RNA sequence: UGCCUGGCGGCCGUAGCGCGGUGGUCCCACCUGACCCCAUGCCGAACUCAGAAGUGAAACGCCGUAGCGCCGAUGGUAGUGUGGGGUCUCCCCAUGCGAGAGUAGGGAACUGCCAGGCA
RNA sequence: UCCUCCUAAAGAGUAACGGAGGAGCACGAAGGUUGGCUAAUCCUGGUCGGACAUCAGGAGGUUAGUGCAAUGGCAUAAGCCAGCUUGACUGCGAGCGUGACGGCGCGAGCAGGUGCGAAAGCAGGUCAUAGUGAUCCGGUGGUUCUGAAUGGAAGGGCCAUC
RNA sequence: CCGACUUACCAACCCGAUGCAAACUGCGAAUACCGGAGAAUGUUAUCACGGGAGACACACGGCGGGUGCUAACGUCCGUC
RNA sequence: GCGGGGUGGAGCAGCCUGGUAGCUCGUCGGGCUCAUAACCCGAAGGUCGUCGGUUCAAAUCCGGCCCCCGCAACCA
RNA sequence: AAAAUG
RNA sequence: GUCCGGAUUGGAGUCUGCAACUCGACUCCAUGAAGUCGGAAUCGCUAGUAAUCGUGGAUCAGAAUGCCACGGUGAAUACGU
């Protein structure tokens, strides 16, 4: 829980003075981060979804949950139903200890990192980033990996707008460029 | 929201026993506090009530919002219903679950002489 | 020449078989209907196929009630 | 959490060149050896025509 | 020739055409061309009367058509027989009441405009009357 | 017309039997459920047989 | 008796949206932890439990505000039962019934029971 | 032959070789119950990933959904999910609807036995309205009800069913 | 790679204005129909059961309609 | 009126039973030949008559138009 | 085996 | 598809030449394509030949994988018509 007490003890108060709030529940919050894989290739083999699953499990340490088609779909050749994909929804310490190896071990693992785009926020302060590939993560093993995968982070926030999600991202030394 | 959903949870029973006629022990709960209303058939006289609000109960317990708080105020509501005859009413869990705090009210009301 | 068209089901005697304040005993039906057009309101029933009829002796009483001005038919005793 | 179902998530160290260690959480299993961190990854810390080359090469 | 581009139903039952026009002011020019009478005007006749006024003006101003011919109208074939389904559609109409403003007329004067209006009327089976915007 | 009729057969002996159908292709599984034996007035296992 | 709050109803937009302001002693809400009771087709988000450091930020309640929604005359008009008439595809007259739309206007709900806090 | 809408004139019904569509099934779960849940579509951000997959947020508010036509319904959902299940029970049935009739439909409640629910309760199939075939003749099981001198048997009856 | 301008032009959604519908309805009559009450009137005019039928080719006119050409002393319904 | 059709340049399949376009010739490129033909090797070429609809999805199902074929278009 | 033409 | 292959491209140079943009050769660093033995068809070769390996010369300021010439290693097979 150490960016958890880092963002009490440090943040909230830099927060506060910067955008003069006048209690200190409206200080912007990181409330969950959702991992997501959109596993394409599971529709003709099973066994790529399944290691795409183990790979989440690995990297963000919980049972990821199975997606599905929510509707038929002819130029993606899918059905209403079919699992295409797996996510995992992290909150509280997990999301905190994912949050610290993200920054401080996976992010500065990316090949060729000259910093995330700070334009990637949804408009309501919450911020979504893609990976190309698993093995920044160190505890997905390099030489048993099978296939090249990587997957979709969304850090929502509870900031009214962008420049506040930012300013609380920021406040972590996000790596925004 | 919160309450709008379990609004719609509690409605269907609602409605169920008011197509029966039956007078209704209500309970609503919050963090800190249970309450307990016995509500005549058309739905807008309270027979009795007992919650932890009231300072008759709240001065015996540790806490107003556990499961042994829940349980005075059942013991409470089932006793002054019996005081004026009533001992027969039908559960409204209020779309709370059957459960915790909300099923050891009901059971203490039970235990005290209520039939539901 | 002829015609793709040229049917028709039978005349299902749907509708209002006792209407506001009549009399009736219990079991008879107050309406026929698909779906619940009218709903069940006090002493009154809705069958399979949302026929409404009387649980109980006395008059038919059509209402409006509730949040979505719907119609209700009841049996007020005599 | 759910039992008997997640991945083995108990801390471990991770040392980096740079000499800076962190305990973290993990379900890697092992300890770790990282060749860069946030504390030294060039972009982290700050460590990020012709008329000079003309001039350069052609001096008079 | 005005006709919907699409219709839930291909034919439509005879109906009658009891009643005052709905739209009887003139909305969108200054000038109108109203119906007196009762009757239907087919999408030929109101392509015939559009020509004729357009013509008149030599293309000056702005035209509004108020009618649009939605009711399809069937006929049976020479020599076949009654009954045998109904017939096919073959031209389109529009119902006209008294009081239907028909079309309408900005930017010319109006001695123009009356006669660019009355050349239309001659095209057209329903008795008219020239119409000028009023204020209420 | 492809589910076929099957009759569901009292175990308690008494040879009182339900009829139903059944799609045999899909479901080839013998149906069992528990019904009321009006003859021994309990509630007992039926067992699918041939109608 | 009055103000405030919570629960359950009556009623079912004159009652609902939007906008501006406002309140935490109590109540309510967020909230704090979670081995637990219980729970997540992953996640204490929800459900649940054990609580009370913090804040009314959100939610909610209250107050104000017509940009809306909504309600809505009078008069006229449409239609129409009966009887009569015409130039009869449609109309008119006597008599009875009389809209819809629109107009003036109204309008920021009202109310019963029980309980709690404050006076 | 059957279902839905209009014609049909604001109760029911109402014709034409009038105007338009459907059925001749499906389902042991898509039935019962208890607990839970809420749609379409668009915008913004996001690895591969694109007009369209999966993820996050917003707008929207049922424009979705309903095993299959159309109409009437549906948020307390009748729409979506899960647990446990067999009420898709047997004998009856106040009363009522609809038919010239044969018939067809709706039904509280009573007896027995049952499932779900802590409980009030709900359940006699499915959101409802199509998915159908009289009688004769015979087949199969059950039941001595009958059994042509008598005991049986055959055959018949009755009940279930083809 | 990107892209910069301009259109004889076309143009969704939104907003304002204008019409149309048997199979459209955020509205909505007159009548008609069902039920209740009360007088007057009417040779019970009502209902049930039973004996005897005939009839089941209709016509025109009015009103509301389908069809036909708002053609027919046309055709098909409703009602007088 | 009732049946049957319209698919590379030509003639034929595929439809029924929706997902997944085949055969022969011809065309092109290379080869054999002095050269051409024959012969040999290797390729390309319909996007399914035209508009709509149903569908997650159409050559395929449906409806309408255009074109093409078969029959039938009688009794006085 | 087939084996045309200029 | 490699410590095979070395095309292509970026950067930095050298030299000849008045002058290397079109359009030179060579060098260094980086890059690291096709290609895993080639359809129908088709060529050369009978011995110091074929195959393979280097070397030199003319033309020529510069500019050979061409041409002309030189050695080293050094086969297979020819029943036969
Ligand atoms: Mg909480
Ligand atoms: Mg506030
Ligand atoms: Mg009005
Ligand atoms: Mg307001
Ligand atoms: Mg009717
Ligand atoms: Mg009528
Ligand atoms: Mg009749
Ligand atoms: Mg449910
Ligand atoms: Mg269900
Ligand atoms: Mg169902
Ligand atoms: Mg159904
Ligand atoms: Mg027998
Ligand atoms: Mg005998
Ligand atoms: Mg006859
Ligand atoms: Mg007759
Ligand atoms: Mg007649
Ligand atoms: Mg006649
Ligand atoms: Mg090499
Ligand atoms: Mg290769
Ligand atoms: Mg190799
Ligand atoms: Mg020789
Ligand atoms: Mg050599
Ligand atoms: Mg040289
Ligand atoms: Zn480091």
């Amino acid at each position: 829980a150490k960016l958890h007490d880092y963002y009490k003890d440090e943040v909230v108060k830099k927060l506060m003075t910067e955008f003069n709030y006048n209690s200190v529940m409206q200080v912007p919050r990181v409330e969950k981060i959702t991992l997501n894989m959109g596993v394409g290739e599971a529709i003709a083999d099973k066994k790529l979804l399944d290691n795409a699953a183990a790979d989440l499990a690995a990297i963000s340490g919980q049972k990821p949950l199975i997606t599905k088609a929510r509707k038929s779909v002819a130029g993606f050749k899918i059905r209403q139903g079919y699992p295409i994909g797996c996510k995992v929804t992290l909150r509280g310490e997990r999301m905190w200890e994912f949050f610290e190896r993200l920054i401080t071990i996976a992010v500065p693992r990316i090949r060729d990192f000259r910093g995330l785009s700070a334009k990637s926020f949804d408009g309501r302060g919450n911020y979504s980033m893609g990976v190309r590939e698993q093995i920044i993560f160190p505890e997905i093993d390099y030489d048993k990996v099978d296939r090249v995968r990587g997957l979709d982070i969304t850090i929502t926030t509870t900031a009214k707008s962008d420049e506040e999600g930012r300013a609380l991202l920021a406040a972590f030394d996000f790596p925004f460029r | 929201d919160k309450k709008s959903a379990r609004i719609r949870r509690a409605t269907r029973a609602r409605r169920k026993l008011q197509e029966l006629g039956a007078t209704r022990l209500v309970v609503h709960r919050t963090p800190r506090h249970i309450y307990a209303q016995v509500i005549a058939p058309n739905g807008s006289e309270v027979l009795v009530a007992a919650s932890t609000v009231e300072k008759a109960i709240a001065e015996q317990l540790k806490y107003t919002g556990n499961k042994d708080a829940a349980a005075a105020v059942g013991k409470a509501v089932a006793e002054r219903a019996l005081e004026k005859g009533i001992k027969d009413v039908s559960f409204d869990r209020s779309g709370f679950q059957y459960h915790g705090r909300v099923q050891a009210l009901a059971d203490a009301a039970r235990e005290a002489g209520l039939q539901f | 020449g002829s015609t793709r068209n040229g049917r028709d089901s039978e005349a299902k005697r749907l509708g209002v078989k006792r209407f506001g304040g009549e009399s009736v005993l219990a079991g008879s039906i107050i309406v026929r209907q698909r779906g619940t057009k009218f709903h069940a309101g006090a002493n009154v029933g809705c069958g399979r196929d949302h026929t409404l009829f009387a649980k109980a002796d006395g008059k038919v009483k059509f209402e409006v009630k509730g949040p979505k001005n719907r119609k209700f038919i009841s049996i007020e005793a005599e | 959490m759910k039992k008997d179902i997640h991945p083995k998530y108990e801390e471990i160290t991770a040392s980096c060149s740079c000499g800076n260690v962190m305990k973290i959480r993990s379900t890697v299993g092992h300890d770790l050896n990282l060749d860069v961190c946030s504390k030294c990854h060039p972009f982290f810390t700050g460590k990020q025509g012709r008329v000079d080359r003309f001039n350069k090469r052609f001096n008079i | 020739m005005l006709q919907p581009k699409r219709t839930k139903f291909r034919k439509m039952h005879k109906g009658r055409n009891r009643g005052l026009a709905q739209g009887t002011d003139v909305s969108f020019g200054s000038f109108g061309l109203k119906a007196v009478g009762r009757g239907r005007l087919t999408a030929r006749q109101i392509e015939a009367a559009r020509r004729a006024m357009t013509r008149a003006v030599k293309r000056q101003g702005k035209i509004w058509i108020r009618v649009f011919p939605d009711k399809p109208i069937t006929e049976k074939p020479l020599a076949v027989r009654m009954g045998k389904g109904k017939g096919n559609v073959e031209y389109w109409v529009a119902l006209i009441q008294p009081g239907k403003v028909l079309y309408e007329m900005d930017g010319v004067p109006e001695e123009l405009a009356r006669e660019a209006f009355k050349l239309a009327a001659a095209k057209l089976p329903i008795k008219t009357t020239f119409v000028t915007k009023t204020v209420m | 017309g492809i589910r076929e009729k099957i009759k569901l057969v009292s175990s308690a002996g008494t040879g009182h039997f339900y009829t139903t159908t059944k799609n045999k292709r899909t479901k080839p599984e013998k149906l069992e459920l528990k019904k009321f034996d009006p003859v021994v007035r309990q509630h007992v296992i039926y067992k699918e047989a041939k109608i």
